This record gives C-alpha cells, structure tokens and sequence, in this order.
C-alpha cells in the first residue's frame, strides 16, 4: 500500500471534466460518427 | 485477445464482482467501492486507515451525484490510477 | 500478490508506451504510433472504415488539446470508452447468466 494519505483523493479531484470528455467520446462512437471504431462490441 | 484487451475485460468483470452485492445491480455503492479498493487495489490505499478520505474519494468519483459510482465514473477512477502509474513510470530515468 | 486488475493498470501503461516510444516525443501517440496501437493491440475494435480520413477523424477527436498528439489521458478517456461498450455488452444479460 501507499505511503502516504490521499493520494487517490488528490488525483480524482478532477473526475467530473474526465467524466465529461469521456461522455463525448462514447457520445461519438456510438452514434457512429468514428467508423474506424466499432460503436458496439462485436465478435 | 491482445493483453490490453483482455485488460479491459478485467475492468468490467471486477466492477460486477461487487457492484451486484447490494442496491443497484450496476453500480457501486459506498460498502461496495470499499471492498473493491481494499480487495482488489491494496497497493493503492493509504498508509493509515482514514475513513474521512474514503469519503471524498466516494465524493470525487460521483460526478452525477446520485451517490453511486457507476460503470463510467469507475472508469474514470481506474484511468486517474493509471495516470499516477504513467507518471511514475516516465518520470524518474536512470 | 498483484490482483488481475492491478495487473490491468499496468497493461494500460505498458501497452502504450510500447507504442509512444518510437518516434518523436517519446510519451505521446503521433498518428503512426496510435495506428500501429489500434491495429495490433485492439484488432476487435476496429470498425467498418479503415481508410486514412476515417483515422484522421480519429485522431482528431481523440486529441482534445489540438497537439496533434494523443498522451496518457486522452488515450484513457478512449480506454474508458471501449470498456464501457464491453459494459454495456455485459449487462446486457440475464443476471445468471452462466460464465466461466
Ligand atoms: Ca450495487
Ligand atoms: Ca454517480
Ligand atoms: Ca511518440
Ligand atoms: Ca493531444
């Protein structure tokens, strides 16, 4: 374990604006607009 | 299955480990991200028990604020574990 | 001792590192380095278009900053991503759902 407190504390401190990017990138994928990647799992 | 591949499979079946114990079936409650970090990531806990920490981890990750860690928000949480990694691992050359 | 997802975090920095290294700024994806990512470590996820603009496209929206680079956490928010489409997969079962 660490040797320290709060580490992870510290570096979720920003979650939300990753949380929003990472919304628009799946948004993308999803609705297709980024063919070179599959909006679904597939086999 | 390349290595990360089957990483990202890791990261879905370790969330579901636990987030169907109790409530939502898809998300993580408190109790549920405790025994998550302490059985599945021991090396990143804090030297002391600290509850008040834990607390605004919890706080932290639930950035829809409906007090549950969801699929994503864990995603969210693992990437911010990878990028300490990252900066361990490109920050101190010999 | 490391637990599979402790071991997953480390596949993470690894595998792009493995990639970031090669050329130019040693810890950021230039367009080549993150083709050669894509194509060998996540084959099942390429879709329909496999032609330069579609890439382009990629790269584009990958790299939020406009470096024309993609470092760690752009290429987390995209990890994010594809494990969230394998969630969703996931869940879509009955809860019983028998699995090794
Ligand atoms: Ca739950
Ligand atoms: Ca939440
Ligand atoms: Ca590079
Ligand atoms: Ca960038």
């Amino acid at each position: 374990y660490r040797k320290l407190q709060r580490e992870l504390e510290d570096a979720t401190e920003t979650a939300d604006a990753m949380n929003r990017e990472v919304s628009s990138l799946k948004n993308k994928l999803r609705r297709g607009d980024l063919p070179f990647v599959v909006p679904r799992r597939m086999a | 299955a390349s290595p990360l591949e089957k990483a990202l499979d890791v990261m879905v079946s370790t969330f579901h480990k636990y987030s169907g114990k109790e409530g939502d079936k898809f998300k993580l409650n408190k109790s549920e991200l405790k025994e998550l970090l302490t059985r599945e990531l021991p090396s990143w806990l804090g030297k002391r028990t600290d509850e008040a920490a834990f607390q605004k981890l919890m706080s932290n990750l639930d950035s829809n604020r409906d007090n549950e860690v969801d699929f994503q928000e864990y995603c969210v949480f693992l990437s911010s574990i990878a990028m300490m990694s990252n900066e361990f691992f490109e920050g101190f050359p010999d």
